[PDB]
Order: structure tokens, then C-alpha cells, then sequence
């Protein structure tokens, strides 16, 4: 959704050349919806400053516009469930976007309207840039803690062939801790399961019978350990890649299955401890940024204004909601209700786009 | 375009009485500020060297 | 304090010349243009050309640079006076 910002002089009242675009605009058809905007009057100074801040708050708009585009994909990203809710999470003092610009109001006790352009331009300036600062640093520590958690997904991911061992092992299939004796561990595809549970009293000398113990099955295959003496191994496992089965040894390895055990444990935990605070944060650093934006509207309005007509300015500031089927008519009218002050436009003109989140 | 120039001059003629009265008030501000500060620096200096004497 | 800067160009240039003034600078320029008694000649191709002089009137060193940056950008010559 698109809002225009405009501004015009009164003839001799503001009321003036509000009721005439405000009546004209709202009668001919819904061409927008047409409200006042706040403006407060800034103490004024020289071209230097007002030209100056004209193109300075042109580049602070598309910095800042990033940012709070930002903000709201990082909302999007933190948010991984609820993804309908974002709207009713992106909000500007308890309320939505569309009512906020439109309820608009001047903070004049971050801003106050004695200071010059510049000192005010340079706030808002420090403000959105440690707002980058801080999003920088959360982003930086959100990415690395879900491409770690993906690390940890990745290693128990799909079948018996790719996960980790350490769901499956316990002590009591292994035979351990031995001179002259070996376990092993093999996965094979469960239509040869039949065939195995066999073969692999066969695969080399030295080989007890019924020497494999299963640690689990799948949609796809069997693992089981198997267990044998220490000169049987090297042959039990060629003869058993020979018979197409795949070994994939974890002689109950503690400190591997408690590894991934604890980073689960913490890496669960740790996403909790990071998204709580960093919703809480770009709901912050979003209202902020967000504000903040729309002062840098009102200041590229204000100081295009009294350039355009001089210091004693008598600028009514408006809002525009333009209808997306009938905005060419809308720019017909308001150049026919302006025609005389002078894309381009006659009149002061700037636009804002709710789309954040795309 | 005659009538958007008279415009312009009188925006023009707006514009420089404003910042003469901008740079009047900078000098008068700084002026207030001096008034101050030399008025300490002397006086502190001559109590200094008045009291080196006592 | 005020500034200016003069010069001349060809006079089909003017209106497009003017209006970016009017443009670059938000609405604030003052300009007159006056033509010459007579065509000069370009000194490349030697052609007899209908050329105008140029002033434009400012205030402070942010309008000095872009009314010289327009001069520069219609290849206007300016000069010091």
C-alpha cells in the first residue's frame, strides 16, 4: 500500500487549499483517500543548510528505508512459525502502519522544533545508524546459531545410512574392551536383510554364529552391530562391501553420542534464549526505525517547502491514499489544483510504501 | 514565465533579510557568550595578580 | 551575501537550461537571459551561431555548485566577472 505526502501554500488560510484539493479529490470519485498530516513548524536558516539537508535527507531516506526493510525481513526470518501474525507484529505505537502515518505525530521531545535542520537530520542520522549497528551485531549471532542448528539437523537427518549413531547405540550390543576381540557395525538394505542374517557367519574365518545384534530399522535398511574376533575384521568388511553392504563403525563412542546430545540440549535451548529478545528487539528497533523514517518524510516536505516558496512558509501538509485504479485522474486533479505554483509536479511530493515485508 | 520570476524575487528578497537576521543573531549569541567569558578571564587574571601582591 | 555566476550558450539550449535550474534548485533560482547583437562564430567548425548570454543570481556556496553543475552539464561557458 502507497501513501503520497504533498504540500501546497494557502492563498490567505491553509483552509484554502485544503478544502478546494480535499473536496475535489473526494467528490469527482474515491480517487484517494484524503486526510490532514502533521508538520510542526522547524526554526528555518539559509539555503546552505535547507539545500544542503534537501539532498542530505535523500540519502538518509534510501539508508533508512534499507534499515527498516531490513527490520521487517528479520522479523520475517526470526519469526520461522506464526508467519500469517507479521502484520500484527509490525507495528508503530500499538498500531498498524496505515493508521500510524496517517495519526502521525512529531516527537518533539527527541526532536525539538528550536534546534536546526541539521542537528535534527544528524539525531535521526546517529539513531537509525546504531539501529544498523545493533541489527548488524543480532543478525551476525542469529545466522550462526541457525546454520549451526542446521549443522546438528543435517547429522541426525534421513536414514540409518546418514543420521548419527548416538540415537540409536547402547552398551549392551557391544563387545569391548578386549585383547583378541573386535565389534563392528553394518547397514544393509532390507530386502538382502534375509539373506544376511546368514551371510555374515560366512563373510570371514574367525566368525562366531548369530554374532549380529540390531540397533534399528527403517523404510530402507537395517543396522546392526556385529561381533567377531580381531583378525576376522578386515575380510568381514571387504567381503561385505563385495556382498554390496556398507560399514559404518561406532564402537559405543560416549563421547560422541553425549556431543551431539548436549549441542542438542543447548542449541534447542539457545534458539529460545536468541528469538524471544530479538523479537522484542526488532519489534523496538522497527517502531524506531520506522518513526524515524517518516520524520525524514516530513523534514524532505518541510525543508522542499520553504525552499519552493521561501522562509515564510504557510504550507499545509496532506496525505493521499491513491485509488490504484484511477491515480492518473488523481495526478490530473492535483496538477489542475496546483497548476499555478509553477516524474515532476508543481507541488510538493513525496511517496511511502507499507510493502516492508514484503 | 515573468510572473513565476516577480515570484522569485520577492522569495528571493524574503530569504536574505531572514539571514541577515540569522548571522545578527550568531554574532549577538556569540557576542553574549565573549561578553562572559572575557569578563571572567580578566577579572580571575587581575584577582590573581592582585593577590600574588596581598 | 549573495553569489553569481554568468556566461553564454546557444539559445535553442534555454529552455531546457532554465528549467533544470528550476529544478535542480527547489523552485529558488533568479536568471536573465539576453541575446547578442549579432551571431559568432564556433571556433571548431566555424559556425556563425545564435548564442545569449547568461546571469544567474544565488544565495551561498551549496546553489553555487549546482548552477555551475547545470552550466556544465548544457557545456554552458562561463566566465569570472
Amino acid at each position: 500500500t502507497e501513501f503520497w505526502l504533498i504540500s501546497a501554500p494557502g492563498e490567505k488560510t491553509c483552509q484554502q487549499t485544503w478544502e478546494k484539493l480535499h473536496a475535489a479529490t473526494t467528490k469527482n470519485n474515491n480517487l484517494a483517500v484524503s486526510s490532514k498530516f502533521n508538520i510542526p513548524d522547524l526554526k528555518v536558516g539559509t539555503l546552505d543548510v535547507l539545500v544542503g539537508l534537501s539532498d542530505e535527507l535523500a540519502k538518509l531516506d534510501a539508508f533508512v528505508e534499507g534499515v527498516v526493510k531490513k527490520v521487517a525481513q528479520y522479523m520475517a526470518d526470526v519469526l520461522e512459525d506464526s508467519k500469517d501474525k507479521v502484520q500484527e507484529n509490525l507495528l508503530a505505537s500499538g498500531v498498524d502502519l496505515v493508521t500510524y502515518i496517517t495519526r502521525f505525530q512529531w516527537d518533539m521531545a527527541k526532536y525539538p522544533i528550536k534546534q536546526s535542520l541539521k542537528n535534527i537530520s544528524e539525531i535521526i542520522a546517529k539513531g537509525v545508524t546504531q539501529i544498523d549497528n545493533d541489527l548488524k551485531s543480532r543478525a551476525s549471532a542469529y545466522n550462526n546459531l541457525k546454520g549451526n542448528l542446521q549443522n546438528l539437523e543435517r547429522k541426525n537427518a534421513g536414514s540409518l545410512l546418514t543420521r548419527s549413531l548416538a540415537e540409536i547405540v547402547k552398551k549392551d550390543d557391544f563387545v569391548l574392551d578386549s585383547e583378541y576381540l573386535v565389534t563392528l557395525l553394518v547397514v544393509v538394505p532390507k530386502l538382502n536383510h534375509n539373506d544376511w542374517i546368514k551371510q555374515y557367519e560366512t563373510l570371514a574365518e574367525m566368525v562366531v554364529p548369530r554374532s549380529s545384534n540390531v540397533l534399528s530399522e527403517d523404510q530402507d535398511s537395517y543396522l546392526c552391530n556385529v561381533t567377531l574376533f580381531k583378525k576376522a575384521v578386515d575380510d568381514f568388511r571387504h567381503k561385505a562391501r563385495e556382498n554390496k553392504f556398507i560399514v559404518r563403525d561406532f564402537q559405543y563412542n560416549e563421547e560422541e553420542m553425549r556431543a551431539d546430545k548436549e549441542e542438542m540440549n543447548r542449541l534447542s535451548t539457545d534458539k529460545k534464549k536468541q528469538f524471544g529478545p530479538l523479537v522484542r528487539w526488532l519489534k523496538v528497533n522497527f517502531s524506531e526505525a520506522f518513526i524515524a523514517w517518516i520524520h525524514i518524510k516530513a523534514l524532505r516536505v518541510f525543508v522542499e517547502s520553504v525552499l519552493r516558496y521561501g522562509l515564510p512558509v504557510n504550507f499545509q501538509a496532506m496525505l493521499l491514499q491513491p485509488n490504484k485504479k484511477s491515480v492518473k485522474k488523481l495526478r490530473e486533479v492535483l496538477h489542475e489544483l496546483y497548476k499555478h505554483l509553477d516524474e515532476y509536479y508543481p507541488y510538493v511530493y513525496y511517496k511511502i510504501d507499507c510493502n516492508l515485508l514484503e | 514565465s515573468d510572473a513565476d520570476v516577480q515570484k522569485q524575487i520577492k522569495h528571493m528578497m524574503a530569504f536574505i533579510e531572514q539571514e541577515a537576521n540569522e548571522k545578527a543573531e550568531e554574532i549577538d549569541a556569540k557576542a553574549e557568550e565573549e561578553f562572559n567569558i572575557e569578563k571572567g578571564r580578566l577579572v580571575q587574571t587581575q584577582r590573581l595578580k592582585i593577590m600574588e601582591y596581598y | 551575501r549573495l553569489g553569481f555566476v554568468a556566461g553564454v550558450i546557444n539559445r535553442e539550449r534555454i529552455p531546457t537550461f532554465e528549467r533544470m535550474l528550476w529544478r535542480v534548485c527547489r523552485g529558488n533560482v533568479f536568471l536573465r537571459q539576453a541575446e547578442i547583437e549579432n551571431p559568432l562564430e564556433d571556433p571548431v567548425t566555424g559556425d556563425y551561431v545564435h548564442k545569449s548570454v547568461f546571469i544567474i543570481f544565488f544565495q551561498g556556496d551549496q546553489l553555487k555548485n549546482r548552477v555551475k553543475k547545470i552550466c556544465e552539464g548544457f557545456r554552458a561557458s562561463l566566465y569570472p566577472c
